[PDB]
């Protein structure tokens, strides 16, 4: 048995951190966001 | 390297995390533990202790891809010259404009 | 007025009176390797929660 | 000894094994999270058991063992780009047409095609690239590669483009209809398990 | 080291000055092999990996386009990394390997 | 024909009297060395050589 | 360019200093035709299209009444317009290489 | 040997094994068990104990067919010769130019 | 030997540098016959048995 001094549970707080490597684009779920333009065969106002 | 056209950069950027903390308590833990190594109650130890307590990194352990990217790039560069002389593998030197 | 279209990006080889050729974009890959369906793609999670 | 290593070649015939370029700006490892966790004794050692085996492998492995793995990955990616190039007919004429240029080897033909229904149907380089990255990503995964050329394309600080964009399309117009397939029809069968795209 | 930690501020890009790699314990390697990888880690950050143009007065396929990042700072959390780097493993016990 | 690509509509057909001999017979040419580009008509696959 | 961007500001009329026409990819025109239309794009901002009085010491039917706007700023989002302007295609008279 | 046309080769291919087995605790067993023969704190006992802890061999002890194949080949070579002399049984030497 | 063990490594062909035949206890042959079979064991590796 080894009794060791630890940090009291009430003087620390677990905080969830979300780590990201880059900011997702506007049309993140779209494989081809350029197909709204390539399929505008009548024009756009 | 005449057709590469591809660049890789890494951002060692950080954020600020948490609210309601106590930075003096962590700063005490930091500079007390590393006391047989770096002298406590020092300007450098106080600075680094506060950045550790207040700031966190944004990429994290998921940003090690670039570090391993360039570690393999230099392994490939060295191991693909006909022989690793000083002639085949020059090292970037600080020239004075005149060479 | 001939209406505008979008290029179909398929083989445009015609073989005369036999009409348009049989378009085989990927050949036999999709029969061996398997259908791909590039339209739906998943951005892998590089980051995460700590 | 450098002319013998094809240093004389047209640098516009050298294709990346993915057919794409890349500009990566990724938020990376700083080390503040790991040093914080060490002082609190929460997660002192972050290296896992699967990483200590992989680490030990690099200690006693010849570096030429890593180049054989990498040059076998490089050709497996070129076989997946060859499939994607062949699917969308990626050639100099196609890419130039995507940018408002009728590029043909026959000079009088491109002047006559201006007044026909050739200009009736149009497409964009952005749309052409987005179809190339979508199909290459799905195909390369099916070959068990898992490359992040599509993940990076969906990050706001990263841009992915086709490789043959920096060339002048108004110059070498006699190679307009030659595809960007790079490897022999037999080295394609070598990688793609007997499958072939041309013959 | 404490001089280095004093000027270890955050830049204007919301970016730390350097990359911190804190070493608590050292993987079992000869001292000379450890010094050699420190040379590599100091050069992995430099543009083109701290390598010069080696073929046709231009960069190779691998060192081209490497822009680099902020220099790695090996910040030992324990004295082990400090006395392993300067360790002379030739004829002495010195709590190290016997490497002839 | 296997490297023909493009988005233009062509009609592929064989030319009239298009069957002609090559310039040289590419079967007979091969390289002599792995370290340079010596290349000419070769011979020598005998019982011993 | 980075000096010019430091000078962009909102003016007294709640307007921007310039007009930013940002070009991502460039149409494949002969490079001498890119340099000519840039000369046009610079002059369309000026009063009376940058032209002078060519009849009766007055302005033309089309040139008159054009008050103009703020100067266009060609802002290349990629490097393919910066190298398109300075691209030289003359001096070559080979088949498949000549540009009229 | 004018008409032999058969060859035999053996490959020493090693594979990885032990998804979780803690390499550093085998390296302790290896250099302690073999301390009575080889110097325990050396870079060779740590290196060879690192290989044994991480890599096993692909299809071992079934490629002993080849080794026993070649030990029987040499036995017959020295025995089907008129007399085992140096004139009848040469051993390959290291010839330079002009032999 | 401890220098030789420091040189063992996995080669380009995913193979080991050498072949380790580890002997725990030895058959009781006359010692001059141990030295002779070691000469054989060294030569069986070479092309054409050495």
């Amino acid at each position: 048995i080894k009794t060791a001094p630890v940090v009291p549970p009430t003087e620390q707080r677990d905080m969830v951190q979300e780590e990201r490597v880059g900011t997702p684009v506007k049309n993140a779920g779209n494989a081809n966001p350029a197909a709204d333009s390539d399929n505008a065969t009548e024009g756009v106002v | 390297g005449r057709a590469a056209r591809s660049t890789v950069r890494m951002e060692s950027r950080i954020q600020s995390f948490g609210e309601g903390k106590d930075v003096d308590n962590f700063m005490a833990k930091f500079h007390n533990q590393l006391s047989g190594v770096y002298e406590r109650r020092s300007e450098g130890v106080a600075n680094f202790g506060r950045i550790l307590a207040t700031d966190t990194d944004l990429g994290g352990t998921s940003g090690l891809s670039v570090v391993f990217n360039g570690l393999l790039r230099g392994l490939h560069h060295v191991s693909t010259v006909p022989t690793p002389n000083v002639a085949n593998l020059p090292i970037r030197n600080n020239r004075d404009g005149a060479g | 007025y001939k209406e505008t279209s979008r290029v179909s990006l398929t083989s445009m080889i015609y073989v005369g009176t036999a009409g348009k050729d049989l378009s085989l974009p990927t050949g036999t890959v999709e029969d061996i390797i398997g259908a791909v369906d590039g339209m739906r793609r998943v951005v892998r999670t590089i980051g995460g929660q700590t | 000894s450098m002319l013998r290593n094809w240093s004389w070649v047209n640098v516009h015939n050298v294709h990346s094994v993915t057919g794409t370029s890349e500009n990566v700006v990724l938020a990376g490892y700083v080390g503040l999270s790991r040093t914080h966790d060490y002082i609190m004794d929460t997660r002192s050692t972050p290296a896992t058991s699967q990483g200590r085996r992989l680490a030990a492998m690099f200690y006693y492995t010849n570096a030429d063992k890593m180049l054989s793995l990498t040059f076998g990955l490089a050709g497996q990616l070129r076989a997946a780009a060859d499939t994607t190039v062949a699917k969308f007919q990626i050639c100099p004429h196609t890419i130039a047409r995507a940018q408002g240029y009728i590029m043909t080897d026959n000079d009088p033909l491109s002047d006559e095609l201006k007044g026909t229904d050739f200009v009736t149907e149009q497409f964009s380089l952005a749309g052409l690239t987005n179809l190339y990255l979508g199909y290459f990503d799905g195909l390369a995964t099916r070959l068990g590669i898992y490359d992040l050329r599509y993940t990076y394309s969906e990050y706001a600080e990263c841009r992915v483009e086709l490789h043959g964009i920096q060339r002048n399309f108004l110059t070498d117009r006699l190679d307009a209809f030659v595809s960007y397939k790079c490897l022999h029809p037999i080295m394609f069968e070598y990688y793609m398990c007997g499958a072939n795209i041309s013959g | 080291m404490e001089t280095v930690m004093a000027g270890l501020q955050k830049t204007v890009m919301n970016e730390l000055n350097r990359v911190i790699v804190s070493i608590a314990d050292v993987p079992k390697l000869p001292a000379h092999r450890i010094r050699n990888l420190i040379a590599v880690l100091a050069a992995v950050s430099k543009p083109n990996l701290g390598f010069d143009a080696n073929r046709l007065e231009d960069h190779s396929c691998f060192t081209k386009g490497w822009l680099g990042f902020n220099d790695i700072l090996l910040f030992p959390l324990t004295v082990d990394l400090f006395d392993r780097v300067v360790a002379n493993e030739a004829g002495v016990n010195d709590a190290g390997f016997i490497v002839p | 024909l296997f490297w023909m690509a493009g988005t233009t509509r062509v009609v592929l057909c064989e030319a009239a009297n298009g069957y002609k001999p090559m310039a040289y017979d590419i079967s007979q040419t091969s390289f002599w060395n792995r370290e340079n580009g010596l290349w000419a008509f070769t011979w020598g696959e005998s019982e011993k050589t």
